[PDB]
């Protein structure tokens, strides 16, 4: 190819790091371990993919360049650029099937694969679009991602629901045992729509956001989602499945309301967890007038007991939980007091910030 | 552990 | 047992973390996952062991206490102490085969095993003793530990030689391919003596030390070594084997001396390494008047070339090296300029700080 | 690789 460019090291490092995100260990196809490099106009584009998602970065070229394209080993190319001195000028050109990289007194010849062999995940049509701050999208993801299923055979849970209705954007995640939902107004009238973004894509989108003043532009198609922020474009295939309706799961008539300090509650649960069953992590909660007792027992007949003053309205009741599910929620909430709404020992509980309804967590109990 | 759904 | 004590949380945390060091998470015996606790006089002693080494911590007791001893699960007891709030007072007493821990509104019952069942590794006699700043001992170990063998069948290389001569303490480590030796004067006349400390004991000793000047008292017996600093005592069995006569592998008259900036040399080797064979890591060095050329190639016929200006006046020469061995040395040296001393292409290179002879590294070349 | 010893 004719491709040539010279770019300063630090203009390449963050692009190279972002587009290498989708690349794992030991590619299934060899070209998936490569990055696509393209020079066109005054732009260098760098692309990495794993066939499920792709990340593109654009870099302006102010020094002489020649158009063309090739693909080069990602780890090797990144490590070369990172290993060069600060402020190094990195000159790149093709010599047959080899990329030549030159900087200072350093020279490298890398093996390439043709750009025509690189997969393309860009040929689709957007059906819903909106703009929002990166911080808002990051918060939506961080408030719920821990509740996704990690490797469930129910593949439609290994991801996060993104749902638009009216002017709200909503994320939902569940593993069949606990659920998280977070809603944010975005100031644009949107059609009613929902899609499942795969878990790996959710994490990668999260990591591309810095909370800067740059807006994030989201486009949702029938089978893909795309996010544009700054000079980066992330695209992911959607999960082809049906997600549960969080509306059905949310307890409707909880007759028991508990309020407690989040830090004291999280700390009590974290200590009780130490003497819970190492595999199933079960703890017991006993609630009575303005008091909560947490107990944990393990096969060694070890026992933890924590007592907390709380505000509690309702009958006395005992309920069992996987303490990791509870601790995940309390770690996600960054508020002084938490509200827990309960009915009985066999029904879900809802946990929220006592001062905010923007996020809701639903955790199903364990049999005592 | 009980099921949500 | 009668054992009772009340101690502030922060007086236990670092003791518990230190004495838990030898514990590997999957003990063969349950008592090996426990810590021995002993109250006698106004002192609490905590001991953890893996049968090869043991770590002891002493804690003065200023609050009411009763003497006795038991053993308690290390991870659980540490996690309980760490999970309690800052400044928490931790009250401990025994009730039969259970240890009751109480603090604030938290209560824990842990299962114990009798103190009479805990192993003892302290019954031996000191034959060489000296004191040195802990920073000096930490430097001696860091300067050389990376050259210890890992699981070599020559079991006596899976460790570190500690050798006393004149007023010097010296550490030596080798895996049969490269060697590291570091020598520090300690201002005390010592007998000529050397022992092998097992690698796990070396690593744990290093982790018991910080960069302070606080005195470390070392005692070396016929079959054990003991290091006392502050309120911690580390003891390890010595390796019952013969260490190689390392003085006979040091190059005797190197007629070629090369000096270069450590950072430039390290960065050049690190970039060349990217295109070396992933398994054999071989690189070529070409030296000539005030110039070093480093090349690497790999099975894909990719190639890296680096040229650096150096100070060199010897004859022209090519020599091959495992680049990871070279980078290990340059990472271990924390200095501005490096001296490389060579003879021919089939003989080892000796690498030193250009301004200091306290550490020396000997790397054997590769046929390449 | 050559041997030191
Ligand atoms: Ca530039």
């Amino acid at each position: 190819s004719h491709m040539k460019f010279t770019v300063e090291r630090e203009h390449l490092l963050k692009p190279l790091q972002q587009v290498s995100g989708p690349l794992g260990g030991r590619p299934t196809l060899p070209i998936l371990g490569n990055l696509l490099l393209q020079v066109a106009d005054g732009t260098l584009s760098l692309t990495g993919t794993d066939l499920e998602m792709e990340m593109v970065a654009r870099v302006a070229l102010v020094q002489p360049h020649e158009p063309g394209a090739t693909t080069v080993p990602a780890r090797k190319f990144f490590d070369i650029c990172r290993g060069l001195p600060e402020g190094a000028e990195i000159a790149v050109q093709l010599e047959g099937e080899r990329m030549l990289v030159r900087s200072g007194r350093s020279r490298f010849s890398l093996s390439t694969l043709p750009a025509a062999d690189f997969p393309n995940l860009d040929d689709w049509q957007s059906e819903v679009e909106f703009t929002l701050p990166q911080a808002t999208m990051k918060r939506l993801i961080e408030a719920t991602q821990f509740s996704m299923a990690h490797q469930d055979v129910r593949y439609y849970l290994n991801g996060m629901l993104f749902e638009t209705e009216g002017e709200e954007l909503r994320t939902v995640a569940t593993d069949g045992h606990r659920l998280a939902v977070c809603s944010m107004p975005i100031g644009q009238s949107l059609p009613s729509h929902s899609v499942i973004v795969p878990r790996k894509g959710v994490i990668e989108l999260m990591r591309m956001l810095d909370g800067g003043d740059n807006p994030l532009r989201v486009q949702i198609g029938s089978n893909n989602i795309r996010a544009h922020v700054g000079d980066f474009i992330f695209t992911s295939k959607l999960v082809d499945g049906r997600f549960p309706d969080y509306r059905r799961v949310l307890p409707k008539n909880p007759d028991k309301h508990l309020e407690a300090g989040c830090d004291l509650l999280k700390q009590a649960f974290a200590r009780a967890a130490i003497l819970s069953n190492e595999k199933f992590r079960g703890v017991r909660l006993y609630v009575s007038e303005n008091q909560l007792k947490i107990t944990a027992n393990n096969p060694e007949q070890e026992e933890a007991e924590e007592i907390l003053d709380v505000t509690y309205s309702g009958a006395e009741m005992e309920i069992g939980f996987n303490v990791s599910y509870v601790l995940d929620v309390l770690n996600a909430l960054k508020c002084e007091n938490v509200r827990m709404m309960l009915t009985d020992s066999v029904s879900p509980v809802q946990i929220e910030d006592a001062a905010s309804q923007s996020a809701a967590y639903v955790v199903m109990p364990m049999r005592l | 552990q009980a099921d949500l759904f």
